[PDB]
RNA sequence: CUUUAAUGUUUGAUGUUCUAACGUUGACCCGUAAUCCGGGUUGCGGACAGUGUCUGGUGGGUAGUUUGACUGGGGCGGUCU
RNA sequence: AAUUCCUUGUCGGGUAAGUUCCGACCUGCACGAAUGGCGUAAUGAUGGCCAGGCUGUCUCCACCCGAGACUCAGUGAAAUU
RNA sequence: GCUCGCCGGAAGACCAAGGGUUCCUGUCCAACGUUAAUCGGGGCAGGGUGAGUCGACCCCUAAGGCGAGGCCGAAAGGCGUAGUCGAUGGGAAACAGGUUAAUAUUCCUGUACUUGGUGUUACUGCGAAGGGGGGACGGAGAAGGCUAUGUUGGCCGGGCGACGGUUGUCCCGGUUUAAGCGUGUAGGCUGGUUUUCCAGGCAAAUCCGGAAAAUCAAGGCUGAGGCGUGAUGACGAGGCACUACGGUGCUGAAGCAACAAAUGCCCUGCUUCCAGGAAAAGCCUCUAAGCAUCAGGUAACAUCAAAUCGUACCCCAAACCGACACAGGUGGUCAGGUAGAGAAUACCAAGGCGCUUGAGAGAACUCGGGUGAAGGAACUAGGCAAAAUGGUGCCGUAACUUCGGGAGAAGGCACGCUGAUAUGUAGGUGAGGUCCCUCGCGGAUGGAGCUGAAAUCAGUCGAAGAUACCAGCUGGCUGCAACUGUUUAUUAAAAACACAGCACUGUGCAAACACGAAAGUGGACGUAUACGGUGUGACGCCUGCCCGGUGCCGGAAGGUUAAUU
RNA sequence: AGGACCGAACCGACUAAUGUUGAAAAAUUAGCGGAUGACUUGUGGCUGGGGGUGAAAGGCCAAUCAAACCGGGAGAUAGCU
RNA sequence: CUUACCACUUUGUGAUUCAUGACUGGGGUGAAGUCGUAACAAGGUAACCGUAGGGGAACCUGCGGUUGGAUCA
């Protein structure tokens, strides 16, 4: 039946978006170990 | 007055309601009015403190005032209006002044009739007045804890202390819990039996009202698993164990009562 | 000087009242076109309350574990030198 | 009896015949009064028993219309080993 | 292209969300379509979305989040004041035709509109982050009025009919047309106004709140639709010229009326009810500091400005979530004809489709269904499944009962069509003409025309008339749980949980308790007729005896007892 | 008026069949329950793991739950295969 | 031929009576067996009425009332 993901830009974002996961430290510690493992996309590019 | 209710429904058989026609039927005095917003028993981090609460109705703050001074001032009862926030109730005021603002109202809600508040003022049901002053074994009314705090004690509907001592600055009344307490005795604390009373007479009949009151339902100890509640018993109800809240004590003794600064006034403890 | 008494006297006991630490989720002022906060005034409470270190009690609320083996399957019973 | 082991207890009822069911008895292995006792109108995709109607559920299957199965053309799996 | 079948409160159309060139044209068919494939949402090229008025920005806030200083915490960090963000909600404005292979309240035509700056003219007190008012708000129900739009006649255009009949007294098609502008009406709310005084609205206020006198009553706000203008315009069946054969120019008849409706609008109404039903800005008004022929403010008009992004397409699906071109999931809007209570259903309109392997054969067996003699639950764990029952009105209906129910109990009768009553009745609707008037979206009286039940008589065809789809099986005894509800997403819906009621017990407010080392916070902007916890679980009748053990409440005299000295 | 009655949409899942390498990692068909309410739903926010949430089943917390997932401790330990 | 009314007769469901039944309520009779002795005298606690609870059984206790209570109370 239904299934688990429901789509929504928005929430994406806010969720798990650049800013966001640079108003915290450890979320803007998570950044950084992307950028460090050299990562393409940091987060959700849009 | 009460009346019961044609057995209509499975649950409108009991639904024995309670009515004041004499209540104001329209929307209250706007510019005293004040959002309410639903916590819904969360707290600031978001998690729920105290369980049964929610769902409820919107429900707007009024703004009744425990406070009222403006001693001096006279003032005829506009109107008897109910009120969503407590069980009493409320009625506009609207001093000679031009300001008009809220009261419980007490016993002798009787409309139109007109009262002060004045330091002086006038032993009379629905009079601020402060006890320093009032006599003794009246009945009086919204007391208050401090000089100025802003009364506290009977705001519920059927309420009322009866004074009894005015030993030096201190006054020693008697809450409805049969409690003797004593007050700093320069304190206000308006007269008359609060209103209403009739209230503890409701039954509501089926859960709806309850729900729709804001009283979520709730969950029996000895019917839930053990990691949940330490009545956990499970397979076949049992119990054996020792009637606790939720957290291990006996929910039969214990006061829990620890204040101590404050000892000092409590006189005859609640009994 | 020993046994026992009065005012001095210092020290432990309870018990009073005071204020000046300390509290105040009473009222007012100022920071201010702020019910947060801070300073001030006043009221109330007052060496109590609370807190810190040590300390007796309580404490499946929580936590780490233990809870034997021979057994004509294991258990029960019995046994273990 | 959602509690009765001996149990298909015994007796009455319904049956052509009833280890279930209904009404009783009391000998309650081992009900029992807010981990409520006994009744209760209405309520229930709740448990058990009965009757009428109804019928392919059956006696005892037959026929029939279509989807596959079968034959041809095309594409073209799997488990196992 | 002609037939045939399917959907049509969708399997049509439009928008959100999500998608991201899937849109159109051209081309090519390896790989991709469960095969082929000249075809496609496949490949490759180009082409393709035009806004002052639709949307987002922006203004304003909700929940909630962030947060100077600040209050706390080993650190990181927690919390939260001013404030600042944040819609799903409140703020101003454009319609109607036409056009493209693909755009469209954007482009074109016609007709309007919103607000700011600048200027002219008349008039006048302007001025806030500040006061007030308003924005601004619930449930259910009961109409009436109106539009949508349908049916029917009139009108216009076409047609006399592959087979018996069809000049009208018949058949087919059309009958559309907006914003804005004026009128302000069916109705809805509300009495105005001038003056005086004031412990209120933190200061002020002429505004709002309060108190006073006088004066007139026919005062003022709101309001669907209708009616004119829009619009001698457009559109419009229908034609003739060209064609690419899909399309292209030109031309262009009538274009009314009656009745019937809404789940839309009047209606942020009206009636009523208890569970008592956002905030903020825009908006109008009132003054502060201040300005003091100034500046400003109001109205008319002239003009300039209205920036920037989003507009393609799918959108109940082959573009979104499900690995697939997957029988599943997906919010909102529209609402045709006959029958019908009806958004069920049946057949059809507009519109969209035939679900991407076909062709034959006509075995057992599986699957889905139709029909069955006589029997009728013998089946079987058990009537599982099937078969049956079904509509409207009327007659009639048990024990029991909390007097509401039980109850559609049960069980029955009548139902089609045709004539009559009655040339279409009852009823609904409402045109003349007449009267009077403030004087017309006036009132009255008049009842044409339009539409139109059911009933009761008599007649009549079939085996049968609630003929299809659709649409209860019923009754008796007994356990359990009062009841509606909830629950093991994906084997359990129950006798389990929940409940309304009940009892014990804690809590005097900085409440008890819960989250949190803390600050802070829920409890509650409550306050013992309140809140928390535990057990019981409507209601009726009741709820006996035991305090030895355990726990709990109270006492503290004595015995024993820590740190400390 | 009513957690009132019948019944769509809507929400939910009582029974049976079919599917059980499905059309599908819970569905399709025929019946079925509630349907003005403790209803149902769009949109966005808050609760975080020994923690939340829970009309309580150990249920749910992204097809995972008697302690989610991701990374690290870490080549855990494995008298056993 | 057909229609109307209509007897027989059929079906469904209510009311009444008689009869009858596992078992059980007490009621009446004789043996007068067992447990007591309640009431009749002040009946050895004055009794009775109503009423409520309790109990092997008469009956006891609470509440009001009656005198149809003996002693001079
Ligand atoms: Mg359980
Ligand atoms: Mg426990
Ligand atoms: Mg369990
Ligand atoms: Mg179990
Ligand atoms: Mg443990
Ligand atoms: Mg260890
Ligand atoms: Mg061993
Ligand atoms: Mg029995
Ligand atoms: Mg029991
Ligand atoms: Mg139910
Ligand atoms: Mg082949
Ligand atoms: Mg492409
Ligand atoms: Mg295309
Ligand atoms: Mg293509
Ligand atoms: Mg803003
Ligand atoms: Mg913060
Ligand atoms: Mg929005
Ligand atoms: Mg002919
Ligand atoms: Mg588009
Ligand atoms: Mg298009
Ligand atoms: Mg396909
Ligand atoms: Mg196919
Ligand atoms: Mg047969
Ligand atoms: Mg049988
Ligand atoms: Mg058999
Ligand atoms: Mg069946
Ligand atoms: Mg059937
Ligand atoms: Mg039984
Ligand atoms: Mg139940
Ligand atoms: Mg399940
Ligand atoms: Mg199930
Ligand atoms: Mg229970
Ligand atoms: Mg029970
Ligand atoms: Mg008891
Ligand atoms: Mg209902
Ligand atoms: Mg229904
Ligand atoms: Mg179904
Ligand atoms: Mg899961
Ligand atoms: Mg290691
Ligand atoms: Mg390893
Ligand atoms: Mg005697
Ligand atoms: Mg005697
Ligand atoms: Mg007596």
């Amino acid at each position: 039946m239904k299934r688990t993901f429901q789509p929504s830009v928005l929430k994406r974002n806010r969720s798990h978006g650049f800013r966001a996961r640079m108003a915290t430290k450890n979320g803007r510690q998570v950044l950084a170990r992307r950028r460090a493992k050299g990562r393409a996309r940091l987060t959700v590019s849009k | 007055a009460v009346v019961k209710c044609k057995p209509t429904s499975p649950g409108r058989r009991h639904v024995v309601k309670v009515v004041n026609p004499e209540l104001h039927k329209g929307k209250p005095f706007a510019p005293l009015l004040e959002k309410n917003s639903k916590s819904g028993g969360r707290n600031n981090n978001g998690r729920i403190t105290t369980r049964h609460i929610g769902g409820g109705h919107k429900q707007a703050y009024r703004i009744v005032d425990f406070k009222r001074n403006k001693d001096g001032i006279p003032a005829v009862v506009e109107r008897l209006e109910y009120d969503p926030n407590r069980s009493a109730n409320i009625a506009l005021v609207l001093y000679k002044d031009g300001e008009r603002r809220y009261i419980l109202a007490p016993k002798g809600l009787k409309a139109g009739d007109q009262i002060q508040s004045g330091v002086d003022a006038a032993i009379k049901p629905g009079n601020t007045l402060p006890m320093r002053n009032i006599p003794v074994g009246s009945t009086v009314h919204n007391v208050e804890m401090k000089p100025g705090k802003g009364g506290q004690l009977a705001r519920s509907a059927g309420t009322y202390v009866q004074i009894v001592a005015r030993d030096g600055a201190y006054v020693t009344l008697r809450l409805r819990s049969g409690e003797m307490r004593k007050v700093e005795a320069d304190c206000r604390a308006t007269l008359g039996e609060v209103g209403n009373a009739e209230h503890m007479l409701r039954v509501l009949g089926k859960a709806g009202a309850a729900r729709w009151r804001g009283v979520r339902p709730t969950v029996r100890g000895t019917a839930m698993n053990p990691v949940d509640h330490p009545h956990g018993g499970g397979e076949g109800r049992n119990f054996g164990k020792h009637p606790v809240t939720p957290w291990g004590v006996q929910t039969k003794g214990k006061k829990t009562r620890s204040n101590k600064r404050t000892d000092k006034f409590i006189v005859r403890r609640r009994s």
